[PDB]
C-alpha cells in the first residue's frame, strides 16, 4: 500500500460556558431505523464514524429521508465562531481568459478530512432500536460532518494548505476552490493543459482525495451562481418578464430582483417606481396597482431585456474604464469596460434618503461606489467619462465648504450634462436692491406672516395659515427672489434658510425650497447676508411679521 | 526575552472587524513584506479556528519609496485592558523643537503573549475574492498596539538611561511607535544629537512647537464701513459673546436701524467706536475658566477655507477650546482636498499628542464615502484617530477666518 500523507487536523472547541448538545432521539419507523442501520454500519465499514460506549453523555438527533440526516442545529448553537472566507462570491468579470479550463469535483469532501479527537465527542448521535427493546446504537463522527458549523472553513483551509506547493510549482495555472469543485485554468497547450491535469489529480491522490476519472462532467458553458460562463464571454442566467394581469408584492419583489441582478450586465434598467410602489407596505399579499411611471419603466427594461447581452473577460494590459450616465430622479447608469460597446460590467446607483440634494454630490457619490466597486474585482481604480464640464468640477469642488474628491476623469458630452444651477456672490452687489426679509408663525394657530422692506422702499407683509417659523423664513426668501429684478442682495435672520442655501440644492422635497431654487435659476446675481435676530438690526423687521 | 501576561477587558470578545478592499499593488506589497516577517518569526500563519480580524493595509512613508504594513488596531486597542501611568511632559509642548522617531522595529525583539497571540490576526486581502486571503497572527509585539509601548516601556528606559543621564535638558516622550525628542538647540545641533540618539539606538521631522501658538478673536480696522461690514461685524461679535461675556452689540446695532442699501458708508457715533474698542480689548484676554480635564475626550474641529487653507480648534466643552491653529501648507495637494484633510488630521493629531499625550476626536467637513473611499491614499502615520463627519454647513466658517 502507497502511504497516505495525513492531513493535520483543526483544534475545535465550544462556546466559552457552553456545553456539548443533550437532545432527545425521536421515534422513528422500523423501515428507517432498519435504513439508518445499514447505512451507519456501511459508513463505519468505511471509517468515517465510530461506536461509542455508554459513557458519552452527548446525543444529537438523527433522521432518514434512504439518506442520513443529521440536525447538528444546536451543536452548531454551541460550537465555536470560525473565519469563513467566503464573503462575497468572485465576480465572472474579474476572470482572464484561459485557452483551457477544467472542473474537478472532489467526491467525499467533507467526508475524507479528519475531525479534532478531543471534539468527536460532541457529534455523538444513537440509532433507536427496533420496538426500543435494546439500547440505541450509539455513533461518533471521526471526519467532518455535513450541516456542522465548521465544516466549510476546515475543509477550505486543508484543501489550500494541500494545494500550496502544487500552485507555487505550477505558475502557470490558476486555481480555484469552491464547496467540493475546483477550477483549473491555463493558457497552455490542450495536451500540456491536461497533462498538468493529471499531475494535479495525482498531487491531491497523495493525500487521499477523489477527482473525476472520466471526462470532467462539467463542460463549457457552466451555469453558476446566476452566471453562465462561456470560453470568451460571460452573462447571467436567463431573464424573462412575465406577462401579468395583476402585479402583486411578491411578483413585484421576483421582478426588481430579476432587474437588479440583470442590471450588472444589462445597461440602463430602472427600478425606481417598482420598488417606488413598496414604500412601507410589508404586505406580501397586498396587490398595488402598477401607475403609470412605473408601467412606462417595465416598457423600458422589456425593450432592454429584448435580446441577450454579453460581458467580456478581464484583460490586465488595458486600461480600465468607468462611463456615467444621468437617468433622472435620483438614478444613474454606469458601464465597466475596456474597449468601445464591449463591456466587462455595467450597474447603477440611486442617490440616498435626503431632505435636498445636487447632482454634482450624487455623481460624486456614484464614483466613489464604482471606485471600490472597482478595487473588490480588478484591484484598481478606473479612469472615468463623465457627463460634467472641468470647468463645472472646477467650480464646484474650490467653492464646495466640504472636502471632496474624483478620481481622474475626463469629461464626455452625452447629454444630459450635470452643471451648477446657480452661484451666489461672495460679496455684495453694487446697484442691487436691498431686501430685509423675515418670517414668524405662531405655534398655537400655526399662523403667521412672511415678508420683506427694502431700502428703495418697496414692502410686503403676507399672511399664512398653516405654517410654521422655517416655513414663514424659506417664504420671506422667496417673496423676495419674486419680486425682485436680475440681481438682488438679501438679507435674513434664519440660519435655517442659510443652512438648506448653503449646501446648494438643485432639488428638494419641500415644494417651497424648489420654487426658491427655480427663482435662483432665473437670477443673475444673488448675495444673500446673514444677520442676528432681535439685536436691534435695524432693517431686518420682526415686528413687522409679529402682528 | 521573557513574555508578560496580557489579557483583555471583562466582558469583551476580540475583535472581528471586517478587511476592506485594497488595490493590487498594496496586496502584492502586504505579502511580500509578510512574508519576509515570517521567514523571520514575527508572524505566523493561522487556521480557520482564529475568527478574529483586524484591518491591514499598505502606505508610503516620507522620503521613501518603500511600502510599509499599517494595521488598524483601533478596536483591538479599545478592547485591550487598560495599562498602568507615566504623567505627561508638560514640558514638551514648551521646548524650542521636537523631533519624532520611529522605533517601532524595536518592538519585534520582544516576544508576545501566546493566548493573545489569536487576537491580534489581520487577512492580506485577495483580489475578487478569487482565492482565500492570507491570514497571519502576530508572535511579538505588533506596531500600532497599544500594549507595546506598555510592555516596552521598562527596556525603553533601560536603553534612553544613558542619554538621559546625559542631556537632563532633552526630553523624551514616548507615543504608540514614536519617540518625541524636545530641546532648545540649534537645528545643526539639533539633527547631530538626533543623529547621536539613533545611533545609540542603532547599537542597542522638524517640528517647533514655539512657533505655534493659540489664536485670538480679531476684528477689522477700517476708515469707512458699509451696511454690510457693520453687519458681518456684529455678527462675529455676537457670536464671540458665546465665548466672551462683557460683548456688547447694541451700539453698533443701533447703526444698522433704517432699511438702507448693503453697499452704502455708514460713519461710526462716538459711542459704536467706544463699544467696538471695549470689545477689542476684552477680546485681547484670554478666554475665562478654561481648563483640561484627562478624563474627557479631545475634541477637533476642521474648517475647509479654500486655496488650499484650514482652520481647526481643539476643545473639551463647546467655546472653551484649548487650542486653536490654521494649516495652509501646500506640499503636492494642490488639486486634491482631500489629501490636504488628510495630512491636517495628521499634523492636528501630532499637535494633539505632543500636548496632551492622547489623539482627540475629528468632524471632518466632508461625506462619510468619500473620506473612507481616499484617506488611506494620503496617510503616514503609524497611529489613527478617531471621526466624525459633519453634513450641515457651520456658519462659523468666516468667524475663524
Ligand atoms: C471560483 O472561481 C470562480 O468563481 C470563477 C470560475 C472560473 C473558472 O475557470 C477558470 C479557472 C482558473 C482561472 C480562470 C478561469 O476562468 C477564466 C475565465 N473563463 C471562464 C470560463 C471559461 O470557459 N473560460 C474562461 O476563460 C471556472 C471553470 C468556474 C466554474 C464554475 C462552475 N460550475 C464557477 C466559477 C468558475
Amino acid at each position: 500500500m502507497v502511504p497516505i500523507s495525513p492531513i493535520e487536523t483543526v483544534p475545535v472547541k465550544l462556546k466559552p460556558g457552553m456545553d456539548g448538545p443533550k437532545v432527545k432521539q425521536w421515534p422513528l419507523t422500523e423501515e428507517k431505523i432498519k435504513a439508518l442501520v445499514e447505512i451507519c454500519t456501511e459508513m463505519e465499514k468505511e471509517g468515517k464514524i465510530s461506536k461509542i460506549g455508554p459513557e458519552n453523555p452527548y446525543n444529537t438527533p438523527v433522521f432518514a429521508i434512504w439518506r442520513k440526516l443529521v440536525d447538528f442545529r444546536e451543536l452548531n448553537k454551541r460550537t465555536q465562531d470560525f473565519w469563513e472566507v467566503q464573503l462575497g462570491i468572485p465576480h465572472p468579470a474579474g476572470l482572464k481568459k484561459k485557452k483551457s479550463v477544467t472542473v474537478l469535483d472532489v467526491g467525499d469532501a467533507y467526508f475524507s478530512v479528519p475531525l479534532d479527537e478531543d471534539f468527536r465527542k460532541y457529534t455523538a448521535f444513537t440509532i433507536p432500536s427496533i420496538n426500543n427493546e435494546t439500547p440505541g446504537i450509539r455513533y461518533q463522527y471521526n471526519v467532518l460532518p455535513q450541516g456542522w458549523k465548521g465544516s466549510p472553513a476546515i475543509f477550505q483551509s486543508s484543501m489550500t494548505k494541500i494545494l500550496e506547493p502544487f500552485a507555487a510549482q505550477n505558475p502557470d495555472i490558476v486555481i480555484y476552490q469552491y464547496m467540493d469543485d475546483l477550477y483549473v485554468g491555463s493558457d497552455l497547450e490542450i495536451g500540456q493543459h491536461r497533462t498538468k491535469i493529471e499531475e494535479l489529480r495525482q498531487h491531491l491522490l497523495r493525500w487521499g482525495l477523489t477527482t473525476p476519472d472520466k471526462k470532467h462532467q462539467k463542460e463549457p458553458p457552466f451555469l453558476w451562481m446566476g452566471y453562465e460562463l462561456h470560453p470568451d464571454k460571460w452573462t447571467v442566467q436567463p431573464i424573462v418578464l412575465p406577462e401579468k394581469d395583476s402585479w402583486t408584492v411578491n411578483d413585484i419583489q421576483k421582478l426588481v430582483g430579476k432587474l437588479n441582478w440583470a442590471s450588472q450586465i444589462y445597461p440602463g434598467i430602472k427600478v425606481r417606481q417598482l420598488s417606488k410602489l413598496l414604500r412601507g407596505t410589508k404586505a406580501l399579499t397586498e396587490v398595488i396597482p402598477l401607475t403609470e411611471e412605473a408601467e412606462l419603466e417595465l416598457a423600458e427594461n422589456r425593450e432592454i431585456l429584448k435580446e441577450p447581452v454579453h460581458g467580456v473577460y478581464y484583460d490586465p494590459s488595458k486600461d480600465l474604464i468607468a462611463e456615467i450616465q444621468k437617468q433622472g430622479q435620483g438614478q444613474w447608469t454606469y458601464q465597466i469596460y475596456q474597449e468601445p460597446f464591449k463591456n466587462l460590467k455595467t450597474g447603477k446607483y440611486a442617490r440616498m434618503r435626503g431632505a435636498h440634494t445636487n447632482d454634482v454630490k450624487q455623481l460624486t457619490e456614484a464614483v466613489q461606489k464604482i471606485t471600490t466597486e472597482s478595487i473588490v474585482i480588478w484591484g484598481k481604480t478606473p479612469k472615468f467619462k463623465l457627463p460634467i464640464q472641468k470647468e463645472t468640477w472646477e467650480t464646484w469642488w474650490t467653492e464646495y465648504w466640504q472636502a471632496t474628491w474624483i478620481p481622474e476623469w475626463e469629461f464626455v458630452n452625452t447629454p444630459p450634462l450635470v452643471k451648477l444651477w446657480y452661484q451666489l456672490e461672495k460679496e455684495p452687489i453694487v446697484g442691487a436692491e436691498t431686501f430685509y426679509v423675515d418670517g414668524a408663525a405662531n405655534r398655537e394657530t400655526k399662523l403667521g406672516k412672511a415678508g420683506y422692506v427694502t431700502n428703495k422702499g418697496r414692502q410686503k407683509v403676507v399672511p399664512l395659515t398653516n405654517t410654521t417659523n422655517q416655513k414663514t423664513e424659506l417664504q420671506a426668501i422667496y417673496l423676495a427672489l419674486q419680486d425682485s429684478g436680475l440681481e438682488v442682495n438679501i438679507v435674513t435672520d434664519s440660519q435655517y434658510a442659510l443652512g438648506i442655501i448653503q449646501a446648494q440644492p438643485d432639488k428638494s422635497e419641500s415644494e417651497l425650497v424648489n420654487q426658491i431654487i427655480e427663482q435662483l435659476i432665473k437670477k443673475e446675481k444673488v448675495y444673500l447676508a446673514w444677520v442676528p435676530a432681535h439685536k436691534g438690526i435695524g432693517g431686518n423687521e420682526q415686528v413687522d411679521k409679529l402682528v | 526575552i521573557e513574555t508578560v501576561p496580557v489579557k483583555l477587558k471583562p466582558g469583551m470578545d476580540g475583535p472581528k472587524v471586517k478587511q476592506w478592499p485594497l488595490t493590487e499593488e498594496k496586496i502584492k506589497a502586504l505579502v511580500e513584506i509578510c512574508t519576509e516577517m515570517e521567514k523571520e518569526g514575527k508572524i505566523s500563519k493561522i487556521g480557520p479556528e482564529n475568527p478574529y480580524n483586524t484591518p491591514v493595509f499598505a502606505i508610503k512613508k516620507k522620503d521613501s519609496t518603500k511600502w510599509r504594513k499599517l494595521v488598524d488596531f483601533r478596536e483591538l486597542n479599545k478592547r485591550t485592558q487598560d495599562f498602568w501611568g507615566i504623567p505627561h511632559p508638560a514640558g514638551l509642548k514648551k521646548k524650542k523643537s521636537v523631533t519624532v522617531l520611529d522605533v517601532g522595529d524595536a518592538y519585534f525583539s520582544v516576544p508576545l503573549d501566546e493566548d493573545f497571540r489569536k487576537y491580534t490576526a489581520f487577512t492580506i486581502p485577495s483580489i475578487n475574492n478569487e482565492t482565500p486571503g492570507i491570514r497571519y497572527q502576530y508572535n511579538v509585539l505588533p506596531q500600532g498596539w497599544k500594549g507595546s509601548p506598555a510592555i516596552f516601556q521598562s527596556s525603553m528606559t533601560k536603553i534612553l538611561e544613558p542619554f538621559k543621564k546625559q542631556n537632563p535638558d532633552i526630553v523624551i516622550y514616548q507615543y504608540m511607535d514614536d519617540l518625541y525628542v524636545g530641546s532648545d538647540l540649534e537645528i545643526g545641533q539639533h539633527r547631530t544629537k538626533i543623529e547621536e540618539l539613533r545611533q545609540h539606538l542603532l547599537r542597542w521631522y522638524e517640528l517647533h512647537p514655539d512657533k505655534w501658538t493659540v489664536q485670538p478673536i480679531v476684528l477689522p480696522e477700517k476708515d469707512s464701513w458699509t451696511v454690510n461690514d457693520i453687519q458681518k461685524l456684529v455678527g462675529k461679535l455676537n457670536w464671540a459673546s458665546q465665548i466672551y461675556p462683557g460683548i456688547k452689540v447694541r451700539q453698533l446695532s443701533k447703526l444698522l436701524r433704517g432699511t438702507k442699501a448693503l453697499t452704502e458708508v455708514i460713519p461710526l457715533t462716538e459711542e459704536a467706536e467706544l463699544e467696538l474698542a471695549e470689545n477689542r480689548e476684552i477680546l485681547k484676554e484670554p478666554v475665562h475658566g478654561v481648563y483640561y480635564d484627562p478624563s474627557k475626550d479631545l475634541i477637533a474641529e476642521i474648517q475647509k477655507q479654500g486655496q488650499g487653507q484650514w482652520t481647526y480648534q481643539i476643545y473639551q466643552e463647546p467655546f472653551k477650546n484649548l487650542k486653536t491653529g490654521k494649516y495652509a501648507r501646500m506640499r503636492g495637494a494642490h488639486t486634491n482636498d482631500v489629501k490636504q484633510l488628510t495630512e491636517a488630521v495628521q499634523k492636528i493629531t501630532t499637535e494633539s499628542i505632543v500636548i496632551w499625550g492622547k489623539t482627540p476626536k475629528f468632524k471632518l467637513p466632508i461625506q462619510k464615502e468619500t473620506w473612507e473611499t481616499w484617506w488611506t491614499e494620503y496617510w503616514q502615520a503609524t497611529w489613527i484617530p478617531e471621526w466624525e463627519f459633519v453634513n450641515t454647513p457651520p456658519l462659523v466658517k468666516l468667524w475663524y477666518q
